[PDB]
RNA sequence: GCGGGGUGGAGCAGCCUGGUAGCUCGUCGGGCUCAUAACCCGAAGGUCGUCGGUUCAAAUCCGGCCCCCGCAACCA
RNA sequence: CCGAGGGUAGGGCCCGUGACUGGGGCGAAGUCGUAACAAGGUAGCUGUACCGGAAGGUGCGGCUGGAU
RNA sequence: UGGGAGAGGGUGGUGGAAUUCCCGGAGUAGCGGUGAAAUGCGCAGAUACCGGGAGGAACGCCGAUGGCGAAGGCAGCCACCUGGUCCACCCGUGACGCUGAGGCGCGAAAGCGUGGGGAGCAAACCGGAUUAGAUACCCGGGUAGUCCACGCCCUAAACG
RNA sequence: CGAUGUCGGCUCGUCGCAUCCUGGGGCUGAAGAAGGUCCCAAGGGUUGGGCUGUUCGCCCAUUAAAGCGGCACGCGAGCUG
RNA sequence: GAAUGCCGGCAUGAGUAACGAUAAAGAGGGUGAGAAUCCCUCUCGCCGUAAGCCCAAGGGUUCCUACGCAAUGGUCGUCAGCGUAGGGUUAGGCGGGACCUAAGGUGAAGCCGAAAGGCGUAGCCGAAGGGCAGCCGGUUAAUAUUCCGGCCCUUCCCGCAGGUGCGAUGGGGGGACGCUCUAGGCUAGGGGGACCGGAGCCAUGGACGAGCCCGGCCAGAAGCGCAGGGUGGGAGGUAGGCAAAUCCGCCUCCCAACAAGCUCUGCGUGGUGGGGAAGCCCGGGUGACAACCCCCCGAAGCCAGGGAGCCAAGAAAAGCCUCUAAGCACAACCUGCGGGAACCCGUACCGCAAACCGACACAGGUGGGCGGGUGCAAGAGCACUCAGGCGCGCGGGAGAACCCUCGCCAAGGAACUCUGCAAGUUGGCCCCGUAACUUCGGGAGAAGGGGUGCUCCCUGGGGUGAUGAGCCCCGGGGAGCCGCAGUGAACAGGCUCUGGCGACUGUUUACCAAAAACACAGCUCUCUGCGAACUCGUAAGAGGAGGUAUAGGGAGCGACGCUUGCCCGGUGCCGGAAGGUCAAGGGGAGGGGUGCAAGCCCCGAACCGAAGCCCCGGUGAACGGCGGCCGUAACUAUAACGGUCCUAAGGUAGCGAAAUUCCUUGUCGGGUAAGUUCCGACCUGCACGAAAAGCGUAACGACCGGAGCGCUGUCUCGGCGAGGGACCCGGUGAAAUUGAACUGGCCGUGAAGAUGCGGCCUACCCGUGGCAGGACGAAAAGACCCCGUGGAGCUUUACUGCAGCC
RNA sequence: GAGCUAGCCCUGGCCAGGGUGAAGCUGGGGUGAGACCCAGUGGAGGCCCGAACCGGUGGGGGAUGCAAACCCCUCGGAUGA
């Protein structure tokens, strides 16, 4: 459930806060964090490459766990849940019964104090790892590897989910948060339950300000430049697209496709997205 | 107002000194042009 | 100034590629109808804006006058 | 001191009145179609939504105050 | 106190038939539709037939003139929570009752907000026909909506 | 064109007369009072305001009257802009 | 002899403008050839959240003294930041190195690139961040946390005493963190005292007084005291922290749990060492054996790594403690004491400026800390003022026009003007009060109105203390007083009604535009399944993102309310194993050149052969588009209805002479005496119209309209007054410009606007203060226009390449 | 050439004083439990007033300027993008 603020500024009237409910713990585990190197948006050679970005809120790198395979047997306490800024989703801090402490992207339903396991043998239940040829058909599941033991790399943000469709060789049938049914293979590791934080969505960013907070800085439209830099510039007055409306860099945005053609990895795909 | 030149020791050793030219292949000739005009001297002097 | 245009009562093909003027609506005559519409069978009505030229022959090609649509009329 | 009342400023109610605009009522024989009353030629009426020159139409649900 | 019926309600489950689609076989010159047609689809392999898959909505027979609820209303099956009825014994209290301006609550459908979902159907809409016309009646499409949760709306031929 | 600053306003004016007024006449379809019309006359005078950037124009209230033009459509090394 | 030529020299303008804030000056006494300008005194003025003081950067000897005065100093110069000389900077503790890391930089390894070079993990460098040991006073012409004095502390080496499994670049803990609000206790710093010291003073009518004027503290190890931070203890197991592990982590039982103890800090005390005014006498001497006390106010600073709440979720490594390994256990480490050793660099002076950046001793710009008192609601505002520093490096006169800045005005009150431009009004605080509309927050300081000083009388609570006095802090009631006036000076809203545009706070054309433009939360389309799309790069490699479709990119619109209609023919995009065209290649029917031939060589039809284009279907919050003629109603007029040609389809809702309406000041109503503007309506909309979105909308605006109240020098219509210039005297002394000049009016003429030509008229020679009509005045080789087969930016279904992609 | 300017990264610092009074919380009214109302507390915010500081609205001055963008009066933001 949001939390709306009363209209006693301009801009209070349709910011929204999270809940922040489910939060237990008020300060990150020293013992898991990293500095994170905030890039503003540029590269090596300095340029940017991604525009209007930065000037943002500082922020530490919660370390997570997209393996849990690494420890294929030893158990774990839901120690405390969350909050990480440097993904949508909430984090969850593990005590395993090996005395390691490992932070996880937090599903929905988890409950401080109950024990989770990964592996072959993992009751089907939320926030437990497994491979994916023994979760069951139509199981929702998370944080899905793409290749056997190279890093949980699907379905991470906020209430996002994946059911098993179906099963086919050494490769499970995956209907993506998209909507695109892939093979996956069956050794893929992947942790049952939906993510948590289901409420994301409906927040209300409210006023510039906030964006600003999130490393977000001001958007400005082709139609608001001059031909030097951008296709839409010019005219006089305001004016329409007047061609396909394109990227600065020329390509056409609108319904233009860019999945590479040839790419091996199409070979596994079942059914582009939908909507 | 504020004018252009705004001294800073470190800026100006930093950018013009010597070893800023030494490694750079551009730098080397500027103190090689400055070498065969006879510059007294190659490089500014920074106070350091 | 540049472009298109005027043809039975209404609105339009035929002009480029000369000889043949045509489609719908309406007008008239007669049918079904108690009667009107509709609907059916018939028939009428066009010297093609105007004057001159080309031609064996001009709505059709050219020129002039008339009149109607459209575009342009900018720089200080 | 109070005080008829005079004046300054801001309020509430009511009556008249207004370019124009909304429909309503009536008006011996005006224009369009033909929705309703026969199963009125798609049974009707209805709350509601959208739509159409107009009566109306359709959709979702409901009533028989509908016929064989 | 013991007893019975029942689609009364709320949540969590789950079964099968069928429609639509997707992939594969097999196969060919039509399919579809109507008053009769055309639009539409189909030799870029449709329809009809077999297997696998995806999903949603609605529950055939039972089912009836039936049962239930105060009304609006409620129907596959399973389980948990729960309301009002009725029967028997004459056990308990001892007029404690009837009603009800106000108030409060519930309230089909449509509709609205925020999200999901979307097979079938279908306001608006487009097309084909009918027609003098046809902004309809019929046919081919088809969007909201119809559905799950949450919050409004509070109307009715809400009727016996 | 190795630069003559463009409208309108303000300020200061000045000249022309094809006279708005005031002075003097003829004619009048000039009874009187009041006009129409031409003749002479440039000495002086010719208002305040609403609208619009405006010139101009219309309009309100007066007036003897609310004239019209030229001077780089007078006047930015005087202002305004 | 001319090139707005080049270099230099010298004129003109001209003894002209100006002499750099309107904070301000006067006299006396010195020095010296010379004095408004130097030194001293006395008076007068200005700065005092500064114009005072202490740091940093930068400047780099400007610091001090002595002797100078050509030049620099806007005048003068004996003076100086100027010339000459000699002097002057003292550290184990302050700053920075022999400590650590941050962005970044560099970079064994490794990767890449024609060469040059580009990347890169570890590592190394890299601070105004971490970390680390000096405080008070005196002294010097000038240095001082540096020298001296007093009291303390740091680390390295060596020996000695006690203790301990010692030992690390290896494991662990810690270091270690945000924003706002804020407790308790202190300190800094202040205010007062009838108390303590103080050289003194009694004026001019009064005063020998609880009178006046001055001061009343600074540092400090141990110990304790106060206030806080930090911190649980034992055991057993133990697969984790990449070896080891007694450490940490995990699980369990044990007690202990506001606490208390251990530990660290701040404050107080404290051996002890310092200071010490006015006033008087020639920086010093006294005062003085100075006293050194109490109450109050009180931090934003300190205990601190405190607490609480919030969402945007808030550095690293080291020193440091801990655990172990190799080793070694003669050792080694720890705690305590003693001695010994402790290096390199900076240190002067300016430092909101006359020493820095601005060509200048330039009204400009420059980060950090302290910044006292009184009153004003508070405060860093305002006025005044201490300390401290100044009077801005030309002055003396005069009392014209005019200009700047300022003051006041009779009757009128926006009649001014494009516009109330400007300037008035209003002003703080307290209480009374307060509309449409609304998104229920607001509009709102709405509007408007009353109050305000001082005397006395009674009384309400609060902090401190003690529950009392005293100091202090908010109040209340009544009785009086003076003036024209009590926020008596200074600082401090004018308001209302009504339109457009943009939701709003924001951003912007540095140096003519701050807006209606940009942005913006928010809506939609779309791309992208992760070695993502996309971006920079030849690449390597990065960003994206240590993110994963509730995500990331691209685009359009732009809070929010109600909505966003029809057209897919063209264009894009999307889907389409058939069909057609198709490039290299396959193929080699059939020809050709040659040679005695065997051969060698060339040409070469069909037929197979990608995407791409054609062909088919989809798609509007994709590029884009939304008709014409004619007729028809019991009057006129207008057409609900019809006829017809054309399209891919013909503008729906809503709105409309509008930021759009040409004809146009459309017509009608409102307001006004009068209204091309404004508001409200009509609708033949030249030429609105639905996400380059349509119609609204509370609040908001230095945005653009319109009306009104108040008050006005805006105006009628101008007057007077003030100061700084202008004016005269002394000093100093530019500038554009300039063919040369002995440079008049007219009417004419001339390349068509004559001081210069013709004729006439007029005119003695030279200045000064004033005005701007002319010298087609100055300035700038017209920025408009054309010209040039001159250039550059920008577009595209212009041509031809290239990157990229298929 | 980024010692000016613009954006980002790292690390520090600054923002007097005054007004308004969100959620929450406590108590109480209320109910079957509620929703919810009241007072008290608390002290939110690209909130309000206004110095510093960051700006540059309107005017006047200035125009061989004190200044190759400055001065005076006035005006905007000032816990925040
Ligand atoms: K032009
Ligand atoms: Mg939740
Ligand atoms: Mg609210
Ligand atoms: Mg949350
Ligand atoms: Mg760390
Ligand atoms: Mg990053
Ligand atoms: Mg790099
Ligand atoms: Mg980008
Ligand atoms: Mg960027
Ligand atoms: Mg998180
Ligand atoms: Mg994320
Ligand atoms: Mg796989
Ligand atoms: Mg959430
Ligand atoms: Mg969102
Ligand atoms: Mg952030
Ligand atoms: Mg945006
Ligand atoms: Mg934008
Ligand atoms: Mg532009
Ligand atoms: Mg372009
Ligand atoms: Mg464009
Ligand atoms: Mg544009
Ligand atoms: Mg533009
Ligand atoms: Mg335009
Ligand atoms: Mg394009
Ligand atoms: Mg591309
Ligand atoms: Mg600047
Ligand atoms: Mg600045
Ligand atoms: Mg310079
Ligand atoms: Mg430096
Ligand atoms: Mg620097
Ligand atoms: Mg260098
Ligand atoms: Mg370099
Ligand atoms: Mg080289
Ligand atoms: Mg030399
Ligand atoms: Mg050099
Ligand atoms: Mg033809
Ligand atoms: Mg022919
Ligand atoms: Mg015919
Ligand atoms: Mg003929
Ligand atoms: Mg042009
Ligand atoms: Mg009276
Ligand atoms: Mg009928
Ligand atoms: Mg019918
Ligand atoms: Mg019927
Ligand atoms: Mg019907
Ligand atoms: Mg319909
Ligand atoms: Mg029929
Ligand atoms: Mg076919
Ligand atoms: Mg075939
Ligand atoms: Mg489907
Ligand atoms: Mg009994
Ligand atoms: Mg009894
Ligand atoms: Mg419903
Ligand atoms: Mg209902
Ligand atoms: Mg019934
Ligand atoms: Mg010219
Ligand atoms: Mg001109
Ligand atoms: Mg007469
Ligand atoms: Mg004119
Ligand atoms: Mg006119
Ligand atoms: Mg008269
Ligand atoms: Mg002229
Ligand atoms: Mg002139
Ligand atoms: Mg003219
Ligand atoms: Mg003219
Ligand atoms: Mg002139
Ligand atoms: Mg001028
Ligand atoms: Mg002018
Ligand atoms: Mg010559
Ligand atoms: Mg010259
Ligand atoms: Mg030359
Ligand atoms: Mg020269
Ligand atoms: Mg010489
Ligand atoms: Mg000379
Ligand atoms: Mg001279
Ligand atoms: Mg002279
Ligand atoms: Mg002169
Ligand atoms: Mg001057
Ligand atoms: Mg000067
Ligand atoms: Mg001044
Ligand atoms: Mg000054
Ligand atoms: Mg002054
Ligand atoms: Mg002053
Ligand atoms: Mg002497
Ligand atoms: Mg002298
Ligand atoms: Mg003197
Ligand atoms: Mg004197
Ligand atoms: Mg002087
Ligand atoms: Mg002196
Ligand atoms: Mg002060
Ligand atoms: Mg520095
Ligand atoms: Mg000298
Ligand atoms: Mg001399
Ligand atoms: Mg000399
Ligand atoms: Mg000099
Ligand atoms: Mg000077
Ligand atoms: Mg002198
Ligand atoms: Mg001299
Ligand atoms: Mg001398
Ligand atoms: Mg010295
Ligand atoms: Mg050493
Ligand atoms: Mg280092
Ligand atoms: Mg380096
Ligand atoms: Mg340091
Ligand atoms: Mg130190
Ligand atoms: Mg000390
Ligand atoms: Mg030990
Ligand atoms: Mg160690
Ligand atoms: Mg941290
Ligand atoms: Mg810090
Ligand atoms: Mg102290
Ligand atoms: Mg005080
Ligand atoms: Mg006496
Ligand atoms: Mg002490
Ligand atoms: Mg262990
Ligand atoms: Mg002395
Ligand atoms: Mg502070
Ligand atoms: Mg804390
Ligand atoms: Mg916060
Ligand atoms: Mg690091
Ligand atoms: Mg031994
Ligand atoms: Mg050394
Ligand atoms: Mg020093
Ligand atoms: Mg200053
Ligand atoms: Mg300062
Ligand atoms: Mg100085
Ligand atoms: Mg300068
Ligand atoms: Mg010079
Ligand atoms: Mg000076
Ligand atoms: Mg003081
Ligand atoms: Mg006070
Ligand atoms: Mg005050
Ligand atoms: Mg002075
Ligand atoms: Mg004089
Ligand atoms: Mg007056
Ligand atoms: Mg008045
Ligand atoms: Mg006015
Ligand atoms: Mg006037
Ligand atoms: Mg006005
Ligand atoms: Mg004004
Ligand atoms: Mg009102
Ligand atoms: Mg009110
Ligand atoms: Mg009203
Ligand atoms: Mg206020
Ligand atoms: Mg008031
Ligand atoms: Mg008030
Ligand atoms: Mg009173
Ligand atoms: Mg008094
Ligand atoms: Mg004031
Ligand atoms: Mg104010
Ligand atoms: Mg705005
Ligand atoms: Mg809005
Ligand atoms: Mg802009
Ligand atoms: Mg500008
Ligand atoms: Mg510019
Ligand atoms: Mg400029
Ligand atoms: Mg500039
Ligand atoms: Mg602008
Ligand atoms: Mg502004
Ligand atoms: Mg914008
Ligand atoms: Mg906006
Ligand atoms: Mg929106
Ligand atoms: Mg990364
Ligand atoms: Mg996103
Ligand atoms: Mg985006
Ligand atoms: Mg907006
Ligand atoms: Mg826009
Ligand atoms: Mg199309
Ligand atoms: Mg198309
Ligand atoms: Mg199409
Ligand atoms: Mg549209
Ligand atoms: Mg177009
Ligand atoms: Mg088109
Ligand atoms: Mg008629
Ligand atoms: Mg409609
Ligand atoms: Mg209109
Ligand atoms: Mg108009
Ligand atoms: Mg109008
Ligand atoms: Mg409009
Ligand atoms: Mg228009
Ligand atoms: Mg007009
Ligand atoms: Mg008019
Ligand atoms: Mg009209
Ligand atoms: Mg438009
Ligand atoms: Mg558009
Ligand atoms: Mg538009
Ligand atoms: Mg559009
Ligand atoms: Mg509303
Ligand atoms: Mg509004
Ligand atoms: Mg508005
Ligand atoms: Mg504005
Ligand atoms: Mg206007
Ligand atoms: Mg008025
Ligand atoms: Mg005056
Ligand atoms: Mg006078
Ligand atoms: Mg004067
Ligand atoms: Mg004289
Ligand atoms: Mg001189
Ligand atoms: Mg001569
Ligand atoms: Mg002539
Ligand atoms: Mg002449
Ligand atoms: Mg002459
Ligand atoms: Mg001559
Ligand atoms: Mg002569
Ligand atoms: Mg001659
Ligand atoms: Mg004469
Ligand atoms: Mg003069
Ligand atoms: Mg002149
Ligand atoms: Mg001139
Ligand atoms: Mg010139
Ligand atoms: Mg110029
Ligand atoms: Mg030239
Ligand atoms: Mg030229
Ligand atoms: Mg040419
Ligand atoms: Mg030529
Ligand atoms: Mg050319
Ligand atoms: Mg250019
Ligand atoms: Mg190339
Ligand atoms: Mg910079
Ligand atoms: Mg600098
Ligand atoms: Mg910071
Ligand atoms: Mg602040
Ligand atoms: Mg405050
Ligand atoms: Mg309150
Ligand atoms: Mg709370
Ligand atoms: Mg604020
Ligand atoms: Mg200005
Ligand atoms: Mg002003
Ligand atoms: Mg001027
Ligand atoms: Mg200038
Ligand atoms: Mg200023
Ligand atoms: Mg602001
Ligand atoms: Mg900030």
């Amino acid at each position: 459930a949001v939390k709306k603020f009363k209209p006693y500024t301009p801009s209070r009237r349709f910011m929204t806060v999270a809940d922040f409910s489910e939060i237990t713990k008020t300060e990150p585990e020293k013992s898991l964090v990293k500095p994170l190197k905030k890039t503003g948006g540029r590269n090596n050679q300095g340029r940017i490459t991604v525009r209007f970005r930065g000037g943002g809120h500082k922020r530490l790198y919660r370390i997570i766990d997209f393996k849990r395979w690494d420890k294929v047997g030893i158990p774990a306490k839901v120690a405390a849940i969350e909050y990480d800024p440097n993904r949508s989703a909430r984090i969850a801090l593990l005590h395993y019964v090996d005395g390691e402490k490992r932070y996880i992207i937090a599903p929905d339903g988890l409950q401080v104090g109950q024990q989770v396991v990964a592996g072959p043998d993992a009751p089907i239940q939320v926030g437990n790892a497994l491979p994916l040829r023994f979760i069951p058909v139509g199981t929702v599941v998370h944080a899905v590897e793409l290749e056997p033991k190279k890093g949980a790399k699907l379905a991470r943000a906020a209430g996002t989910s994946a059911q098993i469709q179906g099963r086919e060789g050494d490769y499970v049938i995956l209907r993506l948060p998209s909507g695109e049914l892939r093979k996956v293979h069956g050794e893929c590791y992947a942790t049952v339950g939906a993510v948590g934080n289901a409420d994301h969505k409906n927040i209300v960013l409210g006023k510039a300000g906030r964006s600003r907070w999130l490393g977000r800085r001001p958007h400005v439209r082709g139609a608001a430049m001059n031909p030097v830099d951008h296709p839409h510039g010019g005219g006089e007055g305001r004016a329409p697209r007047g061609r396909p409306p394109a990227s600065p860099w020329g390509w056409q945005t609108k319904g233009l496709k860019t999945r590479k053609r040839r790419k091996p990895s199409s070979r596994f795909i079942i059914a582009r997205r939908k909507k | 107002m504020k004018r252009t030149w705004q001294p800073n020791r470190r800026k100006r050793a930093k950018t013009h000194g010597f070893r800023a030219r030494m490694r750079t292949p551009g730098g080397r000739k500027v103190l090689k042009r400055r070498r065969q005009k006879g510059r007294w001297r190659l490089t500014p002097a920074v106070r350091k």
